[PDB]
């Protein structure tokens, strides 16, 4: 089953400022009190960050690129971003991946999935509408996991694609800000590491309807693009990173 | 001394002689204790493969390895394993294990080595500079070949451009000749980019079908999930010990620690790289590793 | 910066330990910069090399 | 290089391309090479930080 | 001489089966693989299928079980079986022939058949 | 030639143009065994042998390596080791005669 | 060789050419595809090897 | 001679830098001593070497 939305009202996506966000741990190795250089696929500081809205009446599920690495960032309360699409060519001719977070639990799918051009969940005022996909045909990994989930919630989380793993690093925020971006550090713990093995080049979010039409909830995320370059991140006498410079941002973080 | 100056006369002052360390008195190995074995047997005695050009590629995880049942097999006629004896491989633990199954015929076994040429190389599955791993091959002649010929194994005879590693190329494309498109019969016509393997029994060595595994391995970097047959030693504290974590080898003294480690991180590292602390597998303790005794007599 | 010159003394001399005991992370282009890796991965007549 | 104060004092940094001309990269071109970020003054101080080829630059914005 | 000719094009619903011939003239059927190729209209060519002499049948990761291949020897023919057709199929056929015993050139090729699926 | 007396014509000191060769479309067959056509108009090599004889159709395939035929064992045959390209043609507009 | 045969009773020419890699300089050398000659700016220069 | 010292100082600066220069000629053992030359007539791992 799909449905196409047919009540979404024009704008162009806009753009902010990155700040010192997207910083993750670079890998699995405890440090403490020590400055480390690393060079591996990161966000780079003040960049271009893309922003898109859910507001009544705004729809923001566009075609958006993959590249070398995602950053996702969500200013959500009232959780209405479930999951995301990872693939090619979004049909049963490639191999594409489904991450979902629903009312229960978390479920990472890698299947030949015929998507819908329009794919969403839905509340009723309980979940009982569910578009995403009309087909699952050749499934080779399956994932049952935890539930990872005024804007109140901040949600940051990296996507990246080397050697056939799809790594996922997450952090949690509690926030008080209105409409944008605070600034400040929060390193990103890893999450989760998937051997899916799959080719990834384009992605798209998932979003919940509300019914009562439908009507979008209040919601905001954010999607930053990861190049290859150096940190000097900052291990305090806790092991947790601190502060970050970025290497080829500006000479004096040279 | 005597033997430090080269002299049997010693003069009056203090000498630096040699370096006191104190030696281990028993190896601890710790080991996850899983046990499940792994699907060697769905992979080395599996009754088809695919061809080169779209070679099987089965990932490896969360069981233990016995690495023994594969050296001593005298199956194999190629056993050549480049970054890893095989004799060690008992004795390893690994992570991302990648099974790589597919069929070639005679001469092209050697083409199956990092930094080997040819169209196998080129067009068909490349080798990485850096490939740790092992390259497994043995004649199957008698289950490959019909009599009449057997047409099921292809390999992509040409490509635009060479691969990369570890990358597989299953898209089938017409492809140009030169100075004319390919569009229609009009212009030159087409050339096909796959071409079958003639197998016959009759057929010489070197043109017989020889089924490829290539065992690939990841150097200690995520938790190991794939383990050799090595049982677990008990844990002993404050003492000098010679101890094997999942493959990671050293000597020191593993003492109780107050480093709040996170959930996803395992061991630690200092400036020099070795390894500070560790996470022991089983019990899931973080366990300091401080080396043992030693300094200037 | 009054005391520059014994400051510059202690960094240079700890600059200089700190770099040599950043070289043990080179591998120099063998298969690993960790010796116990190399001699549990290899037998000697490559172990060696 | 860089030329800068101390990051207890400012965050302004002022860029050397060491015997690069002007127009192949607040600039100015020195015998030392070209300097950006630094605002030339006709004034003369002591040396705070050496540039080179009797150029000089302190903090007051960045001076050479 | 060598000579390749087609069978079985017209204007068909959609849904509906087809059965595509390709008769060969003048060389020996066997030692040859035989290949189906459909080029669309404003679209450059599109491999269907391979067979061989032993009745190995590999198809295109792109399309699956549209089209079955089946080889015939008594009489050197060639039929490609197409099902569950869809609006898009619309399309010229080309017969193809390659030799096994050398690299992959198509050498001659058949005059073509054309499909067209309509409602 | 005929193929017991093959011709053997043998390139030196010149520079060959492998393209107007692989682009020509009388060649009926272009097939390489040790090189790439796409990287012949890279590589350098010392010398060039060419044996040029007519053979019948159906015994083309016997010029290769492995490949057992009478043409293989009793009139030309390649190494286990061959490298170069074969190149064949039809000519039956030019050396057939009616009769 | 008759023109009434069909195809592999015709006759075919064939040439065959071999590549020699010995000690002895390589003559034999692939077309040089000269470009156009660009000044004044830091380019990649290869001029006769 | 009155200037000797100085002229023995700039003479030794030059004759480093140029001793220093005249050491990319030399090939140390390999094939070629231009690394574009190693690059395009060998692969990877014994251009490596
Ligand atoms: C929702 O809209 C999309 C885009 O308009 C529809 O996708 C197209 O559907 C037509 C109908 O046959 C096809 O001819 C096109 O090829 C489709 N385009 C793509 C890019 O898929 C989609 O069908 C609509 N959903 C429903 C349920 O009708
Ligand atoms: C971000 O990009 C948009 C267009 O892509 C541009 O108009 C805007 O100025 C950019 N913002 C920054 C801070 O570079
Ligand atoms: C991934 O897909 C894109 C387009 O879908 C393609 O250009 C690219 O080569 C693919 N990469 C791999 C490794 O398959
Ligand atoms: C959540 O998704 C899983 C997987 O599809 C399903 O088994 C489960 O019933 C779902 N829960 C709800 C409340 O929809
Ligand atoms: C993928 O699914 C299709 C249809 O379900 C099936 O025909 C095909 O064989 C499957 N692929 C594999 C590799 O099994
Ligand atoms: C480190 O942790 C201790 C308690 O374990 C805490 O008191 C201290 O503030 C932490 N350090 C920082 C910089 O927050
Ligand atoms: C394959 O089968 C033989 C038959 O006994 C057995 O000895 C061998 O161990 C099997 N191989 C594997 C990998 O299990
Ligand atoms: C085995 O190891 C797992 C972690 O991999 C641990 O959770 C479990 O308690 C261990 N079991 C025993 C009996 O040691």
């Amino acid at each position: 089953q799909c449905v196409n939305l047919t009540t979404r009202t024009q704008l162009p996506p806009a753009y902010t400022n990155s700040f010192t966000r997207g910083v993750y741990y670079p890998d699995k190795v405890f440090r403490s009190s020590v400055l480390h250089s690393t060079q591996d696929l990161f966000l780079p500081f003040f960049s271009n960050v893309t922003w898109f809205h859910a507001i009544h009446k705004r729809f923001d599920n566009p075609v958006l690129p993959f590249n070398d690495g995602v950053y996702f960032a969500s200013t959500e309360k009232s959780n209405i971003i479930r999951g995301w699409i990872f693939g090619t060519t979004l049909d049963s001719k490639t191999q594409s991946l489904l991450i979902v977070n629903n009312a229960t639990n978390v479920v990472i799918k890698v299947c030949e999935f015929q998507f819908c051009n329009d794919p969403f969940l839905g509340v009723y005022y309980m979940e009982s509408e569910f578009r995403v996909y009309s087909s699952a045909n050749n499934c080779t990994f399956e994932y049952v996991s935890q539930p990872f989930l005024n804007f109140k919630n901040l949600r940051e989380f990296v996507f990246k694609n080397i050697d056939g793993y799809f790594k996922i690093y997450s952090k949690h925020t509690p926030i008080n800000l209105v409409r944008d971006l605070p600034q400040g550090f929060s390193a990103l713990e890893p999450l989760v590491d998937l051997p899916i093995g799959i080719n990834i080049t384009r992605f798209q979010t998932l979003l919940a309807l509300h019914r009562s039409g439908w009507t979008a909830g209040a919601a905001a995320y954010y999607v930053g693009y990861l190049q290859p370059r150096t940190f000097l991140l900052k291990y305090n006498e806790n092991g947790t990173i601190t502060d970050a410079v970025d290497c080829a941002l500006d000479p004096l973080s040279e | 001394t005597k033997c430090t100056l080269k002299s049997f006369t010693v003069e009056k002052g203090i000498y630096q002689t040699s370096n006191f360390r104190v030696q281990p008195t028993e190896s601890i190995v710790r080991f996850p204790n899983i046990t499940n074995l792994c699907p060697f047997g769905e992979v080395f005695n599996a009754t088809r493969f695919a061809s080169v050009y779209a070679w099987n590629r089965k990932r490896i995880s969360n069981c233990v390895a016995d690495y023994s049942v594969l050296y001593n097999s005298a199956s194999f006629s190629t056993f050549k394993c480049y970054g890893v004896s095989p004799t060690k491989l008992n004795d390893l633990c690994f992570t991302n294990v990648y099974a790589d199954s597919f069929v070639i015929r005679g001469d092209e076994v050697r083409q199956i080595a990092p930094g080997q040429t040819g169209k196998i190389a080129d067009y068909n599955y490349k080798l990485p500079d850096d490939f740790t791993g092992c390259v497994i091959a043995w004649n199957s002649n008698n289950l490959d070949s019909k009599v009449g010929g057997n047409y099921n194994y292809r390999y992509r005879l040409f490509r635009k451009s060479n691969l990369k590693p570890f990358e597989r190329d299953i898209s089938t494309e017409i492809y140009q000749a030169g100075s004319t498109p390919c569009n229609g019969v009009e212009g030159f016509n087409c050339y096909f980019p796959l071409q079958s393997y003639g197998f016959q029994p009759t057929n010489g060595v070197g043109y017989q079908p020889y089924r490829v595994v290539v065992l690939s391995f990841e150097l200690l970097h995520a938790p190991a999930t794939v383990c050799g047959p090595k049982k677990s030693t008990n844990l002993v504290k404050n003492k000098c010990v010679n101890f094997n974590f999942n493959g990671l080898t050293g000597t020191g003294v593993l003492t109780e620690s107050n480093k709040k480690f996170l959930p996803f991180q395992q061991f630690g590292r200092d400036i020099a790289d070795t390894t500070d602390a560790v996470r022991d597998p089983q019990t899931l303790e973080i366990l300091d590793i401080t080396p043992c005794s030693f300094g200037g007599v | 910066s009054a005391l520059g010159k014994l400051q510059d003394v202690v960094n240079q001399n700890a600059q200089a330990l700190n770099t040599l005991v950043k070289q043990l992370s080179s591998n120099f282009g063998a298969i690993s910069s960790v010796l116990n890796d190399i001699l549990s991965r290899l037998d000697p007549p490559e172990a060696e090399v | 290089s860089v030329i800068t104060p101390g990051t207890n004092t400012s965050n302004q940094v002022a860029v050397l391309y060491q015997g690069v001309n002007c127009t192949e990269v607040n600039v100015f071109q020195t015998r030392a090479g070209c300097l950006i970020g630094a605002e030339h003054v006709n004034n003369s101080y002591e040396c705070d930080i050496p540039i080179g080829a009797g150029i000089c630059a302190s903090y007051q914005s960045i001076i050479a | 001489e060598v000579q390749l000719v087609e069978s079985g094009g017209g204007v068909v619903q959609p849904g509906r089966s087809l059965r595509l011939s390709c008769a060969a003239s003048g060389f020996t059927f066997s030692s040859y693989a035989m290949h189906w190729v459909r080029q669309a209209p404003g679209k450059g060519l599109e491999w269907i299928g391979n067979i061989y002499h032993d009745g190995s049948t590999f198809y295109n990761p792109s399309l699956k079980s549209l089209v079955t291949i089946s080889r015939d020897d008594s009489t050197n023919t060639l039929y490609l079986q197409m099902n569950s057709l869809r609006a898009e199929d619309t399309a010229i056929y080309y017969c193809a022939r390659v030799w096994l015993y050398g690299s992959g050139y198509m050498d001659v090729w058949g005059k073509g058949t054309l499909v067209t699926v309509s409602s």
